[PDB]
């Protein structure tokens, strides 16, 4: 029954703050003690600090100066607030549970949260364009979604029906905004006896775009 | 502050075979160590604690041991199930600190990339730029090199290229390499060329386009 959920604005401006909420179930803060740690690419897994169940804290030694952490025990709220946010400051940020000498684990983490996705940025929210890859027993076909922000977007090809050979690329930054490509390949068949489409969704842009990929 | 260095960075392994990691800490850290296992897309979740004791549902082929300033983790019989992100984290004193990680993936046999290259659409080109993507799907191992040509001559600049995390089901990797450039740029030349240096072949496999075509 343990639970630990993060929450806040995933979208931040730099220079500006970062103001995340971990909120508990299943445990008191009373008597258990709970760590930010963030996940950034090419960085592992970085202990932020974290609040000890009578409210003292400690912090990472770069972050120190930076960072505040501070909880709500009655409302069963952790909180983290990061000042002077830079771009290697974009990660995934977690809350996790260490239960100290009342529990059998200790000081090890052994619960955390889903965890909440960080993006610091100057860009503003771009829905995204889309172009066809037409090649100019089997055929590969694609979409390149362009110049979108922040993430994620979500393709699928023929609502899905096409789901079996569909490869959708990790995207890639370029002046701020966002680029990916995703393919699919389907028997030569199809691709002269039925059209193909790429649905395209951006959630924080409300956008839905359907392209449909014709032969050159 | 006591710093955490794990190694190696990155391993891949058969399916049954046994793989161990290394942690060694900066300085003498008495057991207060904890190994995490992070499963591609998820959080990462507590596997030994206090050095080798298991957490609970942790399957017997995962072992820790050490003493000191070296400490390990040990698999046997690896699973698919265990492909992830081992991290070791001392709490010997604070502040608390993190191994850099050792990325565990599995091993399969060699195959070659099925490649193809798209031209810009002639409706990107309005917006006064240009995109040519070439796509190196399904191949393993993940070292793989894509050089760009136009007119024979090859292009370093402007590219950008994507892996995917390797594939739960038939584990290969898929690339994409897309070379940008200006509209007058890409107008001003004919024949597109991308090459895919792969260790399965011994010459580059070649996927090319004209222009004017
Ligand atoms: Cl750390």
């Amino acid at each position: 029954q343990v639970q630990l959920k993060e929450s806040g604005p995933g979208l931040v401006q730099p220079s500006q703050t970062l103001s995340l909420t971990c909120t508990v179930s299943g445990f008191s803060l009373t008597n258990n003690n709970v760590n930010w740690v963030r996940q950034a690419t090419g960085r592992g897994l970085e202990w932020m600090g974290g609040v000890w169940a009578g409210g003292a804290t400690d912090y990472n030694s770069a972050l120190k100066s930076r960072l505040t952490i501070t909880r709500d025990t009655s409302k069963s709220q952790v909180f983290l607030k990061m000042h002077s946010l830079q771009s290697e400051d974009t990660a995934t940020y977690y809350c996790a549970r260490d239960g100290g000498y009342s529990s059998s684990t200790l000081y090890a983490m052994d619960a955390w949260g889903q965890g909440t996705t960080v993006t610091v940025s100057s860009a503003s929210t771009t829905a995204p364009s889309v172009y066809p890859l037409a090649p100019g027993s089997m055929v590969t076909l694609g979409c390149l979604v362009k110049g979108y922000f922040p993430e994620p977007v979500t393709v699928t090809w023929n609502s899905g029906s096409l789901a079996s050979g569909v490869h959708t690329f990790p995207a890639v930054l370029q002046s701020g905004l966002y680029t990916l490509s995703s393919s699919v390949t389907v028997p030569a068949s199809p691709w002269a006896s039925e059209a193909v489409t790429c649905n395209v969704a951006h959630p924080a842009s409300s956008t839905k775009v359907d392209k449909k990929i014709v032969p050159r | 502050d006591i710093q955490m260095t794990q190694s190696p960075a990155s391993l891949s392994a058969s399916l049954g075979e046994t793989v161990t990691i290394e942690c060694r800490a900066s300085e003498d850290i008495y057991n207060a160590l904890a190994w995490y296992q992070q499963k591609p897309g998820k959080s990462p979740q507590l596997l030994i604690y206090n050095t080798d004791t298991l957490h609970t549902g942790v399957p017997s082929r995962f072992s820790g041991s050490g003493s000191g300033t070296q400490y390990s983790l040990k698999i046997n019989s690896l699973q698919s199930e265990d492909v992830a992100s081992y991290f070791c984290q001392h709490y010997f004193g604070y502040p608390r600190t993190f191994g850099g990680g050792t990325k565990l993936e599995l091993k399969r046999a060699d195959a070659a990339p099925t490649v193809s290259i798209f031209p810009p659409s002639s409706e990107q080109l309005a917006s006064g730029g240009a995109s040519v993507v070439c796509l190196l799907n399904n191949f393993y191992p993940k070292d793989i090199s894509v050089k760009w040509k136009i007119d024979g001559s090859e292009r370093q600049n402007g590219v950008l290229d994507s892996v995917t995390d390797q594939d739960s089901k038939d584990s290969t990797y898929s690339m994409s390499s897309t070379l940008t450039l200006t509209k007058a740029e890409y107008e001003s030349h004919n024949s597109y060329t991308c090459e895919v240096t792969h260790k399965t072949s011994t010459s580059p496999v070649v996927k090319s386009f004209n222009r004017g075509e």
